């Protein structure tokens, strides 16, 4: 069985050379695939990893699998380190690359077996992949289903199909999308991409969970401490202090008691206090502040001078809040105020710019709502539940359905998944073989065949028959492809893939099955390159 | 190397039936006794499910999980250590035939499982009854269930003291829709912390409202008792106060050594004075006092306690709601303590202690034992581990499950009549658990001496047709009501143990290979 017993090649070692080599070769590539094989897709499996002093973990991660696989044969290092670099441009896939290549590789065997020389195999499967790549950019598609429909509302129900916000995913996933859609934004140099940590989070236990609001800005968790002034201040814009230094009487000291027999001379002290403090008032006055952030309070006095100004001024805020406040209104986070001797805002640069501010009560919660500032791109969303418990869990399901979206988002350049790629590719590839007409098509059509192994892997691990769910992803191809001359059709047929959760074919543009250009473009090549490596070798010496 | 495919499914499940096996004879308190017999000359009889399963080594992976299945419930509940290691093994030998015979994917067999959990859930909730746990007489009688047959039952009233005043007291007993629900969450770990001081007697001991401090005071003649606490919490020491840049001090004339010394002393004093300005009653500071600030604070009325750890400020800080500050000469004038009955420093054992007791419960207490020896302090503490444990989980939840295998065949029975509306294959896995169940009232029978298949079917019957609080009586074999013989445990014990079983079943189920490397 094993390759031994050379007899030839007088030097220090063994010479393993031929089909000796290339079967081996195909052994060891199999051998690595069968570990990780099972892995592909949400549904499938996990596997165990030991050690060699006693220990395990159990992990369906693709990279992971590989790396601690221990393999004694080079040909198949080559596709563990394959996916080593997978991991370094794509992150992702790690999986489905080795899938391909060891199936690549188990037919082009067969192809030397039909007497195919190695070279036109390898310039066979190159060529295939230029055509591969050409087709993936005609099924390519951008960022769409936002306008007068959404489908963007099935990723977030997905993702929190496993979270107890899921039963009422009908209404909540609609706020997930909405509040992604509505904050679309550039960050530099015209990138255009979603916010990362747009969207505050509050909760409170005052209602059932469809009446979560979503609120189109910043919901910053803060009152007034006083009726005086009314819940709608800046009609026409508004300039903001974001601060955290205290706006308070000032103190001798915070070690020191005031001990005074003459009230003459604490009334004295008192108002003095009150003349120190007031020239932060008077500056954030004078600089035109009609809403005051101060994170740790404003004083009574203070507050009055204020009010008599018909500034707001607020008491209370969170500075972690004011950080994104301060920077979506322009304004800057004043730590503490200071010229030289004395304080100032220097004429309304600290403050920023926006358009209406108003304080929301949300039954048994209340902010104050910073609403169309110079460029926020963020939101807030307030969640109502059943209970605490589920108001948590509710923030936590929120935080990941909110990145699962932005990650289908990032990308404006997705293709759907489920097997469509890989399907419709076969399809393709099966017709461009049969217009080579010598040598080549023999490598393009087993590559066309190769690929299927993913449409394949992914039903046997949802555990259906993978034979009827292959066959029938196939004949919506098919169709496709026939109408796609003509452009004559009822349906396109175009994008359907395997449904793993239901076993049946279904459209994955609207199911939400979307994977990112680059994957498969990167996954395909990947596996093509380590084939070829592999294939190349001919001859072994092991000394 | 490795084992793929179905190779992993019986490798995982044969483990894990000879972990279930070893430990069969652990249940009731008729359990019978192993021989381990160790790789030295030595034997071991002790019977102890979790010492059983320590001492023995296993080498199948799946079976050092299944002992990880036992060291979580060890963590999460005081009981049920050989409850979740034979009920998950006999739910993998059930699912055996199916991923077998049937040829059922994992998959299909995993789903079933989820839902089998949480249809065991609801039984045991519907046949658990509830008791009254604000009566203090009804929860002596249930902390008792886990101190008779030991020697320290005589001890049993003075435990049930203990475990049950401490364990109210931190208990996070509040609902409301601003700060949350901690829906009664017990943490007797962090919370009850007990703390063992030589002298006395186990009669002598006593729950603290407060903070237990094991450091010494600079004086030992202090006052005891404050009409309006002031406590101050500081890091920095009191001492000469030195510069951060380059200081050089040249003397010529030895009277200026004198005027040195002044300064020496003035720059301790000013330390107190910051202290002493906002009026304290007891200061507490990490790092250490100098001979000079001592008398300087104590000669203004009030008492200092010296070298408690940031750690312990932080505890002291939650029952005084003094703020830590770092330098002396920041102490400001809100940093209160009131509202606390004493700062006794009183010493014990010939050992100095401190106490912070007070009228406030902010989610925490100290239990303080008493005792002889370290030998009865340490024996009081060991014993009065189980009965704190057992404290949680009745007050954690007032529904009380029936024992005696009743809730166990409950959940069997009762999973039967949805077993014949579920619809499709899922049918088949869901059975598994409903037979898993068994295992325990047909091993309560085996170990009692009686018949495991005409006692186990009679048993069955009585659910069927009559109650669920039909059990099988430890001592005589015979099936008794569970009302008529109180055998009843907490509902916590029995809901973490079927959920831990089916869940550990479920990790060793899905793993269709084991593959080496490093």
């Amino acid at each position: 069985f094993n390759n031994s017993r050379s007899d030839t090649l007088f030097l220090g070692g063994e010479k393993i050379s031929g089909d000796d080599i290339r079967n081996q070769n195909v052994l060891a590539t199999m051998a690595v695939a069968n570990v990780v094989k099972s892995s592909l897709g949400p549904v499938g499996l996990d596997k165990m990893l030991v050690d060699d002093i006693g220990d395990f973990t159990v992990t369906n991660d693709g990279a992971t699998i590989l790396s601690l696989l221990d393999v004694q044969h080079p040909a198949g290092k080559i596709l563990v380190e394959l996916a080593q670099q997978q991991d370094r441009e794509i992150g992702d896939g790690t999986t489905s690359v080795v899938i391909i290549a060891s199936e690549l590789l188990k037919r082009a065997n067969e192809l030397v077996k039909n007497k195919i020389h190695p070279t036109t195999i390898i310039t066979g499967f190159r060529v295939a992949l230029r055509e591969a790549i050409r087709f993936i950019n005609e099924v390519l598609s951008t960022s769409v289903d936002t306008l007068g429909k959404e489908t963007l509302i099935n990723i977030a129900k997905t993702s929190m199909s496993s979270k107890i916000i899921g039963a009422d995913s009908d209404f909540f996933s609609n706020m997930v999308v909405d509040a992604l859609l509505a904050v679309k934004t550039q960050n530099s140099k015209g990138e255009i991409k979603y916010p990362v940590k747009a969207v505050n989070v509050l909760k409170a236990h005052g209602k059932s969970a469809t009446e979560s609001l979503l609120v189109p800005g910043y919901a910053l968790n803060c009152t007034v401490a006083s009726q005086a002034m009314p819940k709608r201040i800046a009609g026409g814009n508004v300039k903001i202090a974001c601060l955290d230094l205290n706006l308070q009487k000032a103190r001798m000291a915070m070690g020191v008691q005031i001990n005074i027999d003459d009230p003459e001379q604490l009334e004295q002290i008192r108002k003095r206090e009150a003349g120190i403090v007031l020239e932060r008032v008077k500056k954030i006055i004078d600089a035109g502040a009609q809403v005051v952030l101060t994170t740790k309070g404003i004083d009574d006095l203070c507050l009055k001078e204020f009010v008599e100004a018909k500034i707001m001024g607020v008491r209370r805020c969170k500075k972690e809040d004011l950080r994104r406040i301060a920077r979506a209104t322009g304004a800057t986070l004043v730590s503490s105020m200071s010229n030289l001797e004395g304080e100032e805002t220097f004429e309304s640069s600290y403050l920023g710019l926006c358009d209406e501010v108003v304080q929301a009560k949300f039954s048994d919660d209340e902010c104050i709502l910073i609403k169309g500032t110079s460029k926020h791109s963020s939101s807030s969303i307030i969640l109502r539940g059943a209970n605490d418990y589920s108001l948590d869990e509710m923030e936590r399901s929120l935080h990941d359905s909110l990145s699962v979206v932005k990650r289908t988002l990032e990308s404006g350049n997705v293709v759907p998944g489920g097997g469509c790629v890989e399907a419709a590719l076969n399809i393709y590839l099966d017709n461009f073989a049969t217009t080579v007409g010598s040598r080549e098509q023999l490598a393009i059509a087993e590559f066309a065949a190769a690929l299927l192994i993913i449409p394949k892997t992914l039903a046997v691990n949802a555990a259906k028959d993978s034979s009827e769910l292959v066959a029938k992803l196939r004949s919506y191809h098919a169709a496709s492809q026939m109408a796609k001359p003509e452009d004559v059709k009822r349906r396109s047929y175009r994008n359907y893939g395997l449904d793993l959760i239901r076993g049946k074919i279904v459209d994955e543009i609207h199911a939400g099955v979307l994977e990112p250009t680059i994957s498969k473009v990167k996954s395909l090549k990947s596996a093509l390159e380590a084939c070829v490596a592999i294939l190349r070798i001919d001859t072994m010496i092991t000394v | 190397e490795r084992t793929t495919g179905r190779q992993a499914q019986i490798s995982n499940i044969t483990a894990a039936k000879a972990v279930a096996d070893v430990i069969r004879t652990c249940l009731g308190p008729k359990a019978m006794l192993k021989m381990l017999l160790d790789p030295m000359g030595g034997l071991v009889l002790t019977n102890d499910g979790h010492a059983i399963l320590r001492e023995i080594d296993v080498a199948h992976p799946a079976a050092k999980s299944m002992l990880e299945l036992s060291r979580t419930q060890d963590e999460e509940v005081g009981d049920g250590t050989t409850t979740v290691i034979i009920l998950a093994g006999e739910i993998l030998a059930q699912c055996a035939p199916y991923l077998i015979e049937k040829n059922i994917h994992p998959v299909i067999i995993i789903q079933a499982l989820k839902k089998a959990l949480t249809d065991a859930l609801e039984v045991i909730k519907q046949v658990s009854k509830p008791v009254d746990v604000e009566n203090d007489a009804a929860m002596k009688k249930l902390i008792q269930a886990s101190i008779g047959t030991k020697y320290v039952i005589h001890w049993s009233e003075k435990m049930c003291e203990l475990a049950l005043d401490a364990v109210k007291t931190v208990r996070k007993d509040l609902g409301q829709t601003v700060e949350g629900e901690p829906n009664f969450e017990i943490d007797i770990k962090r919370y009850v912390r007990v703390e063992k001081i030589p002298g006395g007697d186990v009669l002598d001991s006593r729950v603290l409202k407060g903070v237990l401090l094991n450091k010494d005071v600079v004086h030992p003649k202090m006052s005891r008792h404050i009409e309006n606490p002031r406590v101050v919490l500081l890091d920095c020491p009191l001492e000469y106060k030195k510069g951060e840049s380059q200081t050089n001090i040249e003397i010529e004339k030895e009277e200026d050594w004198n005027r040195i010394l002044q300064i020496e002393e003035e720059q301790v004093q000013l330390m107190c004075e910051q202290i002493l300005a906002v009026r304290p009653t007891l200061v507490i500071t990490e790092k250490g006092v100098s001979d000079l600030a001592q008398h300087y604070l104590l000669k203004g009325g009030c008492s200092v306690l010296r070298r408690v750890k940031k750690s312990d400020n932080n505890r002291i800080a939650r029952v005084t709601g003094a703020t830590i500050v770092n330098r002396v000469e920041d102490l400001k004038e809100s940093d209160v303590g009131t509202n606390c009955g004493l700062f006794k420093v009183e010493m014990i054992g010939d050992e100095y202690f401190s106490f912070l007791d007070n009228c406030k419960e902010p989610k925490a207490c100290t239990i303080m034992l008493r005792g002889g020896s370290k030998d009865i302090l340490n024996e009081i503490d060991r014993n009065l581990q189980d009965a704190m444990a057992v404290a949680r989980n009745v007050m954690l939840s007032p529904s009380l499950s029936p024992g005696g295998g009743a809730t166990e065949m409950a959940v069997s029975v009762k999973l039967a009549e949805k077993a014949k509306q579920l619809e499709g294959i899922q049918q088949w896995p869901y059975q598994a658990v409903a037979d898993a169940m068994e295992c325990i009232p047909r091993t309560l029978i085996q170990n009692a001496g009686g018949d495991p298949i005409r006692l186990l079917s009679q048993l069955r019957a009585k659910h069927a047709q009559g109650n669920f609080t039909t059990g099988i009586d430890g001592d005589k074999g015979k099936i008794v009501d569970m009302v008529s013989y109180g055998i009843w445990e907490p509902e916590v014990i029995k809901q973490q143990s079927v959920k831990t079983a089916i869940e550990s079943a479920c990790l060793l189920l899905r793993v269709d290979d084991i593959v080496s490397g490093v």
